[PDB]
Order: C-alpha cells, then structure tokens, then sequence
C-alpha cells in the first residue's frame, strides 16, 4: 500500500498472476512494469526476477517459477520495444532462458521469445533525407487550392507517425531534466510541432497584399476547425498559437480583412486551448473524446514536470520506500500517453503530398527573420 | 473580486515551479494534483483589494513556441525569474522580454524582475544591482531577490505583480 519497496512491490506483481497465466489485478503489474526505471533500472529488475527464480528453483516451488515466468511472459509482450534496444536487459532475459532450458526441461522455455517482436529499432535513429535544390515551392501554390479538411488530415498524420516513435525513456528523460537533453525522438517531435506553427506562419506572411494574408489567415482558422473535428487537439494548438505568433498578430491591416464569422469561430478555438483555468477547457473536451484524440503533449508534460519536481521520489532519506501517490500520479497521465498509440487516426493521405508537407515544414526560419517580414508587409 | 493571470517565465534551474508550488500550495503540499483546475488559483489580499490569482506556471512547456506565445498572450503579469548562482539564467530574460513586448504590441507590460535562490549567498555570481539596473532600464519596473527554500519574498512576488498590473 503506502510505503512499498522495490522489492516488495515486484513480490506483488510476482503474485498478481494465477498458475494457470491468468492476470488477477493487471493495474498494478502494468504500473510497475512502465513506472519501475524511474527508480531502478530495467535490467537491474531483470536481473531481480533472475534471482527470484533461482531461489524459487531451488525449494521447488513451482508456482513461484511459473508465476515468474508469466510476468516475463507479460511483460515482454506488453513492453518489446525495450527489450530490442536494451542489451543488457535482453541479456539478462538470455540468461533467464538458459536457466529454463537447463532447470525446467523445456516446460516453461516455450514460455520466453525475444525475436517475436515486430519491431525496428532503427526506426528512431533512422532520420529523413531528401534532395537538394527542390526548390518546393509547389506547396505554396498548392495549398491555396487545397480542402481544409484534407489538409488537416495530412498533417495529423504527419505528427502522429512522429509521436509514436516516442517511449517511456523519452518521456522520463524529459520530465527529469525539464528539457530534451540528449532526446533525439522527443526533440524531433518538438521541432515538428514548431515546424507546423513556423509554416502558419511563413505561409501567412508570404502573400504581398493584406486581403490574401487575410484569406490565408481564414484558411488556416478553417485548417483548425478541421484539426479540432479530427480530435487532433495537438496540432490545432500548433495551427491557432501559430495564428497568434508576434509576427502575424502585429498585422492590424489585414486582421481588419479577416470577415467577423472568422473572427468568432478563431476566438472560439483559441478559448478552447487557453491556459487559463489549468487548460481546463482542452481537459473536459478530451475526456468527452471517444475513439481516436490526439492530445496536445506539452499539457501532459506539463503535469509531469509538476508531479516530478513537487514530490519525492522516495519517503525514506535512504532511498528504499517508493512514494506511492506519485507513481500512481504519474501513471495515469504516462498510462494515457501511451494509449494515444492504440488507435490510427481515421485518415486518408497520399504520401505525395505527405513528401510535399514534410518538405514544405523543414524549411527554418528564425524568430526575427519572420518579425522583419512582418515589419515589410505591415511597417509602423 | 477580481481575477489576475500571472505567468512565471524562467530558464531551467530557477526553481520557478517552487515558487509557485510554495505560493499557492505552501509549505506543506500533502496531497497534490496539477491538473486540477484550482491548484494553481489562489485568494489573495492586497492593497486592501480581494483578488483571485490564477498563476500560469511555464515549466515544460518553454519548447513549444506555440503555446509560449499563447502563455505570453493570455497573461496579464509576467514574473521573469532568474537564479542568483547563474549569470546565463540571468542574461536569458532579455529575449523573453522582447517577446512578450512583440505579442503585445506595446511596450508597457506589468512585470516583475526576481532574482531567485537568494539564500545561496556563497554561491552568488549575479549581484542584486544588476537586476536593478535591468528593471530600472525595463521602464522602471519592480525587482525582488527571493528564495523558495528560505520563505523570501515569496507571496510578494505576486503581490507586487498585482500592484504593477494595477500602476
């Protein structure tokens, strides 16, 4: 309950299951399974379940061996990501294996398999790569005569393909240094949320004459209302903050072009992604979601970072009693974090104009270069 | 009763989600929740005026330009916390200045300089007339040295912000 130890707290998972592989209370063994390299690492833990087998071996005590085997079972089932890319703990489960092969006779051996994991490890350190001299802009062109909705569409693609690249490690490794500190993936998926709000912008700022500054203006507040029908509450915040960037906010000119039913509807999305009441608006409207919702990581985030610098991880100055709140805080917005991946956003997108987007989005910008352009299309 | 949207701007090591915490939670936490609604709102008395406080706090979110700028335009007073250990923490406040001057186009803003950890004297590198000159040159605005650990100047950090909000 309050006050539980490492080791206490894997005895628990330990006899969560049933003989048979039946899983009794499967709350607490998938919390501590994600949560635990927040206090001790996952191959130390391996090692951990290593030894309680062998003990358990010795005394001939088969449930114990067997309940073992099911929590590996379970948990490389549940979590095969890390168990690719980490070597020491696959060495550890090569070990258990071989503990198995010897001691159990093949009985439970069956129960173990690490390569029948669909996974490519390579898939976050695999960056992309384009040709030179594109000279791409076709997007611009084009996405003037582009729908809304499909427009939408594409981009949440985009950011969803790069969400899912991110792990446990990523998140915790931000939430402990508050920062992307040697976080590539995590990085990368900010960049691209900066990249999104930046082409708003650049896209805005790229029509000589107010009025089609201002349709594109209305076009982009349609590509959010689109976004926001989509449950996509993450870019929407990249589109409607990036609507309110200094450089395109300070352009009184052609605001006074965008049409009043504009206005309304923009005002509204921005509402519905304000930070006051603790984005309370955006919570009650993600809790009412049903099926695919994208949510806006950074809110998220946010709570982490809270939870992790208000509470201790552990009760005891010696390091040994895991605070039981905080974990559980934790869990269950990391918990929900991680069911964003079970569902594909219902989207139709060819990768044409997905090559086109992401080509269109690479190009950077920095703050000022877009503030002096501003400053050309609108002096004071 | 009036209400305030206070936002808490600061680089990493400031310690600026202490500040808030020990603001609006206090000293003992026991329970705590950031993303309940009312964790970050709290009923304040000054200058004999009741007002309600809603402190935005920036703490991971100071990478995602987007909602920065939404932070910045949303806010009513802006606390710009620094640490007294580092002079890059310090020297970082300048360009967040200048964007909260580009989001709101003028350049009058309510806004507090403080200079954070301020127990830590052994361990000063930035003096305390350093933020006054800044704040001074920063249209003359209000300048604080506090520390979270120690209970300095803690709940005058928003009171003074409300005042400027108020000038």
């Amino acid at each position: 309950d309050k006050g539980c130890t490492v080791e206490e707290l894997l005895r628990g998972c330990i006899e969560a299951f049933d003989d048979s592989g039946k899983v009794r209370d499967p709350q607490l063994v998938r919390m501590f399974l994600m949560m635990h390299p927040w206090y001790i690492p996952s191959s130390q833990l391996a090692a951990k379940l290593l030894h309680i087998y062998q003990q358990s071996r010795k005394d001939n005590s088969n449930s114990l061996q067997v309940k073992t085997c099911h929590l590996v079972r379970y948990w490389i089932s549940a979590f095969p990501a890390e168990f690719d890319l980490n070597p020491e703990l696959a060495e550890q489960i090569k070990e258990l294996k071989a503990l198995l092969d010897q001691e159990g006779n093949r009985r439970h051996s069956s129960l173990i398999d690490i390569d029948s994991v669909p996974t490519y490890k390579w898939k976050r350190q695999v960056t992309q790569r384009n040709p030179v001299g594109q000279k791409k802009r076709k997007m611009s062109l084009l996405f003037d005569h582009l729908e809304p909705m499909e427009l939408a569409e594409h981009l949440t693609y985009l950011e969803y393909r790069s969400f899912c690249k991110i792990l446990f490690q990523d998140y915790h490794s931000f939430v402990t240094h508050g920062c992307t500190v040697d976080n590539p993936v995590l990085e990368r998926f900010i960049s691209l949320f900066n990249s999104v709000s930046q082409w708003v912008q650049l896209m805005i700022l790229s029509k000589p004459t107010a009025p089609q500054r201002a349709l594109v203006i209305t076009h982009f507040v349609h590509v959010a209302e689109k976004l926001l029908q989509l449950q996509n509450f993450n870019t929407l915040m990249a589109v409607v903050g990036g609507l309110s960037h200094s450089s395109i906010s300070r352009l009184k000119e052609t605001h006074s072009h965008v049409s009043p039913e504009t206005i309304k509807l923009w005002e509204g999305l921005t509402e519905l992604v304000t930070a006051t009441g603790n984005y309370g608006n955006y919570r009650r409207r993600l809790a009412a979601c049903v099926g695919f919702r994208f949510p806006i990581l950074g809110v998220h985030l946010k709570d982490l970072v809270a939870l992790q610098l208000a509470l201790p991880d552990w009760l005891d100055p010696a390091r040994t009693r895991l605070n039981g709140a905080k974990m559980k805080q934790l869990f269950s917005i990391l918990e929900e974090l991680a069911m964003v991946t079970s569902l594909r956003p219902p989207v139709q997108a060819n990768p044409d104009l997905l090559s086109l987007l992401t080509v269109s989005l690479d190009q950077y910008q920095t703050e000022d270069e877009l503030y002096q352009l501003s400053l050309q299309r609108e002096p004071r | 009763m009036r209400e305030y949207k206070l936002v808490v701007l600061g680089s990493g090591g400031v310690g600026k989600s202490a500040l808030t915490v020990q603001f609006v939670q206090g000293i003992f936490v026991e329970k705590y929740d950031p993303t309940i609604e009312d964790s970050y709102r709290k009923q304040v008395e000054v200058d004999a005026q009741q007002c309600m406080l809603e402190i935005l706090d920036t703490a991971g979110t100071e990478q995602f330009t987007a909602m920065r700028d939404l932070y910045m335009k949303n806010g009513q007073g802006f606390a710009l916390v620094y640490s007294i250990t580092a002079q890059s923490t310090f020297n970082d406040l300048q360009d967040l200045r200048e964007q909260i001057l580009r989001v709101k186009d003028t350049d009058d803003v309510p806004m507090i300089l403080v200079g954070n950890k301020c127990d830590l004297e052994d361990e000063r590198v930035v003096g305390k007339e350093q933020g006054q000159n800044l704040a001074r040159q920063w249209n003359n605005c209000a300048f604080l040295e506090s520390s979270a650990k120690s209970k300095i100047n803690v709940n005058e950090i928003f009171y003074d912000l409300v005042r400027q909000i108020n000038r």
